């Protein structure tokens, strides 16, 4: 039950800065060494950052050095990447890794730092109304990546696909969350799908009835 | 500079695969501190081996690591569906820093066949009050990972307001895709019909909606 919680990243403009989080638990943060790993889409994996368990010793990779730091929190359990003057080079999903001895168990599930020039767009929600029947939710036009769609608050996971976002002519993304459900839950059972696009903290939560 | 890697690799169903990992003699050649790692689409990296040859509780013994010169090897027995995924190689290198493997794609061939389910929606009300106009096509559980999607109004052709996405693998190990075409209100209204064609292997299934 090791476990790394990893938060912020989002859009930033070319230039600019964001500071990455990794949150630890389940083990001693100390007595192990941290990475950071980041995977542009859709490449491969690269090493970009390596802290010791007391943050004396920091290594980066030359690709980043002069514009991302490394650090580490003893006493709050975090891990840290702090980076400045971002490209569009850097748009990546950001991984932080637990070391155990030159190898790497357990990483974060990571996090997306998109760096480009384009404005960010919450998606409009709407409803796709219908043994076993289909209903989803589309989500239209929004940027950047990532949405979350979740169904009566968590409460429905059985059934559910979630679809990758199609990347419009436009620029901008939509996906569409479809759940099959018991067709005699229809007209008792309400559902609701939840969205989540947090690079514009949109919300939305749309029922979907027959 | 990188640790170089096969960019795919391909075998059948029961059969053994070998990764090769070559480097330098400033890391494999020189350290036991290589690791493999396996990573799914859309999921973060998983470790398999380290040290290697050594296994992590929990990696199967299919999995296993070896080492000569400056190039490591990943073998991959009795080659599963759950196989098919990325597979990295990691070093220490000299200047107590890490280096990653470009990367292999592990395809395993002799699957089953799969007809793609299709799920087709018309534009919701919303949507038309909106001024806007969308059908979704969902398509799932097909293999092997490619598909054809055509769009019908009545029973012509649309080759404008469409967008397709490629080919993902699920979490049943199938493929889904979708397809979304872009209409304005009065189009959806003015045709009697509109279908979408999914065509795959050489089966074609085909999805209808009408304004209802």
């Amino acid at each position: 039950e090791v476990q790394l919680v990893e938060s912020g990243g989002g859009l930033v403009q070319p230039g600019g800065s964001l500071r990455l989080s990794c949150a630890a638990s389940g083990f001693t943060f100390s007595n192990s060494g941290m990475i950071w790993v980041r995977q542009a889409p859709g490449k491969g994996l690269e090493w970009v950052s390596y802290i010791s368990l007391s943050g004396a010793n920091t290594y980066y990779a030359d690709s980043v050095k002069g514009r991302f730091t490394i650090s580490r929190d003893n006493s709050q359990n975090t891990l840290s990447l702090q980076m400045n003057s971002l490209r569009v080079e850097d748009t990546a999903m950001y991984y932080c890794a637990k070391e155990g001895w030159s190898y790497f168990d357990f990483w974060g599930q990571g996090v997306l730092v998109t760096v480009s020039g384009a404005s960010t767009k919450g998606p409009s929600v709407f409803p796709l109304a219908p043994g076993t029947a289909a209903l989803g939710c589309l989500v239209k036009d929004y940027f950047p990546e990532p949405v979350t769609v979740s169904w009566n608050s968590g409460a429905l996971t059985s059934g559910v696909h979630t679809f990758p976002a199609v990347l419009q002519s436009s620029g901008l993304y939509s996906l569409s969350s479809v759940v099959t459900v018991p067709s005699s839950s229809l007209g008792t059972q309400t559902y609701i799908c939840n969205v989540n696009h947090k690079p514009s903290n949109t919300k939305v939560d749309k029922r979907v009835e027959p | 500079s990188a640790l170089t890697q096969p960019p795919s690799v391909s075998k059948s169903l029961g059969q053994s695969v070998t990764i090769s990992c070559t480097g330098t003699s400033s890391d494999i050649g020189a350290y036991t501190g290589v690791s493999w790692y396996q990573q799914h689409s859309g999921t973060a990296p998983r470790l398999l081996i380290y040290d290697v040859s050594k296994r992590p509780s929990g990696v199967s013994d299919r999995f296993s690591g070896s080492k000569s010169g400056n190039t490591a090897s990943l073998t991959i027995s009795g080659l599963q569906t759950d196989d098919e995924a990325d597979y990295y190689c990691c070093s220490y290198r000299t200047g107590a820093t890490y280096i990653f493997g470009t990367g292999t794609r592990v395809t395993v061939l002799g699957q089953p066949k799969g007809a793609p389910s299709v799920t087709l929606f018309p534009p919701s009300s919303e949507e038309l009050q909106a001024n806007k106009a969308t059908l979704v096509c969902l398509i799932s559980d097909f293999y092997p990972g490619a598909v054809t999607v055509a769009w019908k109004a009545d029973s012509s052709p649309v080759k404008a307001g469409v967008e397709t996405t490629t080919p993902s693998k699920q979490s049943n190990n199938k493929y889904a895709a979708s397809s979304y075409l872009s209409l304005t209100p009065e189009q959806w209204k003015s045709h009697r019909s509109y279908s979408c064609q999914v065509t795959h292997e050489g089966s074609t299934v085909e999805k209808t909606v009408a304004p209802t």
